[PDB]
């Protein structure tokens, strides 16, 4: 697991994300802590969300446990942070590498999915209320993704 | 009227139907030495209504080779006289008993006869009788390293199952006008052609409710065909299908008629010339007993085998056999007449007998008929086996000398082993290595390690614990009883209470790991197994694992610089549900199960952990308000859990637990049909309710309901345990608190600064000061399955059921919900005989110490289908490092206590490499990207300092080397893998 | 060219492969048929177990022949 | 020619396509129709599904063929 991360890691280091920046927490090559800025065309635009990231033990053969540390309204992020993504729950496979998981939490950001939601009341609010739903996201993110 | 107490692992693999009918059957075994005791073993674990024993002869001291239940006190005893008595103690529901003469009607009274030590006019003369009566008729054999078994259940066998697989079921999405049924997305229905099918909840096509079975026609992974539907309607949309399955008729034939015209059975196909082969030996060896008074060739005489092979000859003209004899195995067959190895016992006996619950219960695919196996490969080649070497020195090892030799003795008497574990398995090689002799010599040893505690329900399939041992440590009563079975074991058998992990490396360390010889799993997770086999693996040690589900098993042999090791390989991992389908979208009983588990632990566990925590730790608030995700959760939970929702008697627990049924029954489905009503659709124009998702309805309290009640109980009881007050479970109670209830009202919400911080403090400060609560705690429930009265199988299957009727899912049982909370693995006691048996055949490959790969065979195994299949292992991957051949496995660096600075010099002049990465642990020592600053303050120190200083730990005084992984590029700048380095402190 | 699976769990799959095939090839077609990622496969033909990067003529693997489709447990 | 799409709810759509056109334009029109990503696109004929990268004559479809559409959603 060592030498897979260490390369991973590398190659973030050698070709940039760009939009977004991981790197292990301290010395521990099993927990990193990432940043996602929020997409331009979207309600989070101009935000910084931090991601926990936990490679388990047995990495890459199960998945890395991924949290958002950073309040967000999201009709598929709840409380906890918890992301609904297939890929790092039973979809997961040792060929995915944290890039590729980075670009798929900004594309969620960039448009959610009412239609499965983690979180149904945000969910009914997107679906009936959208204009409540941006306003409630730019709020969201001004007080908890901005400082 | 099964007892479930004891039974609970094997009515997951049988079932309470089949494990009805054996009840209810006789066995006949006859032949009581290793094969017939081993045989008796199995069937009274299983459950069968009565044993009986017929075996005559006297003891004699070469029996001890493999039957357990003899000591040198008995000799001259019948067998079946001095085996009777202990073999009672197995199991109080099976009487057993004894017989000192058989006549022919007398097999009348029993379901099955089995047969072992007996000739071949014998077997005839009992055949003839059996198959026109009815009943089924098994004969084994064993002779050295070869093994044979022949089934013959009559003419008309009515198998109910077979494959033992539970029947398929799927979602459908639509069936068009031609019965073309299509799966929902990527989803298998796994059926094949031919197969059963039945329908429900269809909707378009209600013909297709009614329950007849239609046949399958596969079209793909994806969509089957049922034929023409034109009749039934036009279309059906939804709707789910269940596989039947249909018994099947199974013709059996006589051993008389077999015998020219055999069926056999392939064990390996990678031999598949050989049994028409031992089905000639094995008859000359009966022709071969009845020409010299009942005496077999003796070991390794060249005069017997001559006359063996001549007795071949005549056979295979008599049968119009047009096959040619192999000399050297025939032969081979002669020498080892008088082989009686505990391992062959092991592995026929677990065999015969699922063949016997086979033929008891009408269940799984028999063997159809002949089944003949070798395991020649383990026959020594590092020592002399010949006539001089392998006669009988009038010991218990006879029966293994007569195959192995003195010196191969010699060689086992002087092993050290460590065996992990001590449940099913453990126990099995325990006995296995007693009766092969190992570690009885003067430099021989064992060392046995396992944590855990004897319970009711290990006694059905690890038969050294008895009722008395119930509550006692696994490791000291195996050890015990081991020393009872082989005296000579006394004082060389050392157990432990250790768990095998990172936590005790004080103990398995590397003077403890030097001495060994070889170690052997017997575990039941792959983490300790992946532990275990890095240990090995660094201490360059033979590792033998093996494993076993239900009627599955397979074992593996990893051998220092030959083969790969047991991580080098992938399995398939545990099935996680999504979370926003446990959440709010379930759709199966699992999910269900799945979201009561959590519940009990949100209700019952955590609430108390973070109340305990706080009257402990005096910094915890500010700790929790910065370190949780939801700071506010823990406060509220306190706040209830302390003083706003404190019970004082029985009655505000029952009447808490009424208010948890409706929030988490009636209000939060209110709240979600709110969000999404039920005529609600999606982006796309579709109903929203379709499909996968199931459109719930809230439940309305009604005391009179059965699982109402159940949940209002077993919730009750565990809050009162929680906060320790008396329970009750007279119903009038029940009734007559919860009659004055007046619910609060609720109305689902709509929705529609940074003050909260305070209201938090105020809720913060609001709590009593821990110094006003000292000594007061409250006790947390922790989740057992195996125990009946502490309510936790009793709340889970009622909340899972009251979830169910939410959703309109079908509930299940107590049985069914242990099975899933528990995650128990199915277990029976016949797979556990099986894998010691392969274990043990490799476990003297290993002591002879052959070098070829093609020598060693991993095995897997169904006894269910009856499938055996054997492969040789995977050899190690080697590499070019340096122009050198590296194995990717074995090799590893070995350096001093150098500095960092001085590593990497000396993997740059010596192997030509640029050190990239280094790391120990789950830290990062070393890497290239580092700043300068930061490198330049890390390179002249020494790597035990630089890991000291990194992990914030000081090394432990029992540490005596460093394992460091290393990645590094060549010149050119490609990425070169290398192996570990192992630094010496 | 035909050939024949038999898996643990009694279930039989037939594959359509030619003499000139890998064995990554067999394992994509199994993984179609089934569903099983090719690194969890376990192949055995003969009692050798098939590796990758090696072709079914490397193993005399003619039409009509049966492989089994093998795993580890985890119990005991 | 014209081909018919039934969906899971009963609903038939109806396409003017070529034997030659790739399965990539049929679900690009279905998707400028009815505005289902291609992605969530299953389109079943004659019990096999269409896969992207081929034409419609790859699966023998002729004039006026019958295909069912059903949608996988993502998690
Ligand atoms: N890491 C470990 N170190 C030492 N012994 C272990 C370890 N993990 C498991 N064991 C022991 O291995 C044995 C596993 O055998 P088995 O699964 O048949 O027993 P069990 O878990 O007690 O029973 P059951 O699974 O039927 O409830 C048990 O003795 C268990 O204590
Ligand atoms: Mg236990
Ligand atoms: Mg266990």
């Amino acid at each position: 697991a060592l030498k897979r991360i260490n390369r991973e890691l590398a190659d973030l280091g050698k070709d940039p994300p760009s939009s977004s920046s991981a790197g292990p927490v301290g010395d521990d090559l099993f927990h990193w802590q990432a940043t996602i800025m929020g997409p331009a065309d979207s309600p989070y635009a101009g935000g910084v969300f931090f991601l926990s990231i936990h490679f388990p033990t047995d990495y890459p053969f199960k998945p890395p446990k991924v949290n958002f540390t950073t309040r967000i309204y999201h009709p598929n992020i709840n409380s906890n942070g918890s992301i609904c993504l297939d890929i790092l729950r039973d979809q997961w496979s040792p060929a995915l590498t944290i890039s590729k998981v980075l670009l798929s939490i900004s594309s969620l950001l960039t448009d959610p999915n009412p239609d499965d939601p983690l979180v149904p009341e945000i969910a009914h609010v997107y679906k009936t209320d959208r204009s409540r739903y941006e306003l409630s996201a730019r709020e969201w993110t001004r007080k908890y993704a901005i400082g | 009227t099964i007892d479930e107490g004891l039974y609970s692992r094997q009515l997951y693999v049988l079932g309470h139907e089949a494990m009805k009918q054996m009840s209810q059957s006789n066995v006949l075994i006859i032949g009581c030495k290793g094969l017939g005791v081993e045989i008796a073993k199995n069937v009274c674990l299983a459950g069968v209504k009565s044993v009986t024993l017929y075996d005559p002869q006297p003891t004699r001291i070469e029996d001890l080779s493999s039957q357990y239940f003899l000591t040198e006190d008995d000799i001259g005893v019948p067998r079946a006289k001095v085996t009777v008595s202990k073999l009672a103690e197995l199991n109080q529901y099976v009487p057993v008993s004894v017989v000192d003469e058989l006549s022919t009607e007398y097999l009348k009274n029993f379901k099955c006869v089995v047969v072992t030590e007996t000739s071949l006019t014998k077997q005839l003369e009992i055949n003839d009788f059996t198959h026109k009566n009815h009943i089924a008729y098994i004969a084994a054999d064993s002779r050295g390293l070869f093994g044979s078994i022949f089934c013959d259940f009559g003419e008309n066998f009515i198998c109910t199952d077979t494959d033992g697989n539970e029947p398929l079921t799927g979602m459908i999405a639509s069936i068009t006008d031609d019965g073309v049924v299509t799966m929902l997305e990527e989803t298998r229905h796994g059926l094949e052609n031919g197969d059963f099918v039945k329908f429900t909840e269809v909707k378009g096509m209600p013909g297709l409710n009614d329950g007849t079975p239609r046949k399958v026609e596969v079209k793909g992974p994806y969509t089957f065909s049922i034929g023409s539907v034109k009749d039934l309607g036009s279309a059906g949309y939804n709707g789910v299908f269940t596989q039947v399955k249909v018994p099947t008729k199974i013709s059996f034939k006589s051993l008389r008629e077999s015998l020219k015209d055999p069926e056999y059975v392939y064990p390996d196909f990678g031999k598949m010339m050989r049994p028409p082969q031992y089905h000639i030996a094995f008859q000359a060896l009966s022709a071969f007993a009845d020409a010299h008074e009942g005496s077999l060739p003796r070991p390794r005489n060249d005069i017997d085998a001559a006359e063996f092979f001549e007795f071949c000859k005549k056979i295979a003209s008599t049968l119009q056999f047009d096959v040619e004899l192999d000399e050297k195995l025939i032969k081979e067959i002669s020498y080892q007449a008088r082989g009686d190895l505990v391992a062959m016992s092991a592995f026929l006996g677990g065999a015969v007998a699922q063949e016997v619950l086979k033929a008891t219960t009408s269940k799984f695919y028999p063997l159809k008929q002949y089944f003949y196996f070798d395991s020649l490969e383990s026959l020594p080649s590092s020592v002399t086996i010949s006539e001089e070497t392998c006669k009988p020195r009038g010991c218990r090892y006879d029966g293994q000398i007569a195959v192995f030799g003195s010196e191969f003795q010699e060689k086992i008497a002087s092993l050290s082993t460590f065996l992990v574990g001590a449940g099913a398995i453990g126990c099995e090689m325990l006995k296995n290595w007693a009766m092969m002799g190992v570690a009885t010599g003067e430099s021989g040893h064992i060392s046995v390690t396992d944590m855990d505690s004897i319970e009711k329900s290990n006694l059905n399939r690890q038969f050294l614990f008895r009722p008395r041992d119930v509550g006692k440590l696994k490791s000291e009563c195996a050890s015990t009883a081991v020393s009872i079975m082989n005296p000579s074991l006394t004082g060389k058998i050392t157990s432990y209470q250790e768990r095998v992990g990172p936590e005790s490396e004080g103990i398995f360390g590397d003077e403890f790991f030097e001495k060994l010889s070889l170690v052997t799993n017997a575990l039941d997770n792959v983490e300790a197994r992946m532990y275990v086999d890095r240990r090995c693996v660094f201490f360059e040690k033979p590792l033998l694992e093996s494993g076993t589900l239900g009627t599955k098993g397979n074992t593996q042999v990893v051998v220092p610089h030959l083969t790969e090791s047991y991580g080098s390989s992938q399995d398939p991992p545990e099935k996680s549900f999504p979370i926003c389908t446990l959440k709010n979208f379930p759709n199966r009983i699992e999910h269900t199960i799945a979201w009561a588990r959590d519940l009990f632990e949100g209700l019952f566990k955590q609430p108390i952990d973070n109340v305990n925590m706080y009257l402990s730790s005096p910094n915890f608030l500010e700790t929790s308000l910065k370190t949780s995700s939801n700071p506010r959760e823990v406060l509220e939970n306190i706040r209830d859990y302390l003083v706003t929702e404190k019970p004082l008697s029985f009655e505000e627990c029952i009447m808490w637990a009424r208010l948890q049924f409706d929030k988490f029954f009636n209000n939060n489905i209110q709240q979600l049909l709110f969000n999404f009503p039920k005529d609600s659709v999606t982006s796309t124009g579709q109903p929203f309710w379709s499909g996968p998702k199931r459109a719930p309805t809230p439940l309305s309290f009604d005391i009179h309901n059965r699982e109402h009640f159940d949940f209002i109980v077993a919730a009750a009881s565990l809050y009162a345990f929680n906060y320790g007050l008396k329970s009750e479970t007279d119903p009038a109670i029940y009734e007559r608190v919860l009659a004055g209830y007046n619910p609060p009202p609720f109305a689902p919400k709509s929705g529609i600064a940074n003050k909260d911080k305070q209201e938090l403090k105020s809720i913060a400060d609001s709590l009593p000061p821990p110094s006003s609560l000292v000594g007061f705690r409250l006790t947390p429930a922790e989740f057992e399955k195996d125990d009946d009265s502490n309510h936790h199988i009793d709340f889970i299957t009622a909340a899972s059921n009251l979830r169910a009727m939410n959703y309109d899912i079908t509930p299940a049982d107590r049985f069914k919900t242990k099975f899933v909370a528990g995650k128990i693995v199915p277990a029976m006691c016949t797979s556990t005989a099986v894998v010691s048996g392969l274990v043990c055949l490799e476990l003297v490959k290993l002591v002879d110490g052959k070098k070829k790969i093609e020598e060693y065979k991993n095995g897997f195994f169904n006894l269910a289908i009856g499938l055996f299949t054997f492969s040789d292992p995977i050899a190690s991957p080697k590499m070019k490092v340096n122009g050198k051949e590296i194995d990717k496995i074995w090799d590893r660096y070995n350096l001093p206590d150098c500095t960092l600075q001085e590593l990497i010099d000396y993997f740059q002049k010596e192997e030509g490499l640029e050190v990239t990465m280094l790391s120990s642990g789950v830290s990062l020592l070393y890497a290239n990207f580092q700043p300068p600053k930061k490198l330049a303050e890390r390179l002249p120190l020494k790597i035990s300092e630089l890991v000291e200083q990194i992990t914030k730990k000081k090394l432990e005084p029992f540490r005596k080397h460093l394992v460091l992984e290393i990645c590094c590029d060549d010149a050119n700048g490609e990425d070169v893998e290398v192996p570990f380095i192992c630094i010496k402190l | 060219m035909q050939i024949f699976v038999k898996t643990l769990t009694g279930k039989t799959i037939t594959l359509e492969v030619e003499s000139s095939d890998t064995i990554d090839n067999v394992k994509s077609k199994i993984q179609d048929k089934e569903g099983i990622p090719p690194d969890q496969q376990r192949l055995i033909f003969a009692g050798k177990q098939l590796e990758d990067g090696r072709t079914l003529s490397d193993y005399n693997i003619q039409k009509e022949s049966t492989l089994h489709l093998v795993l580890r447990l985890r119990g005991g």
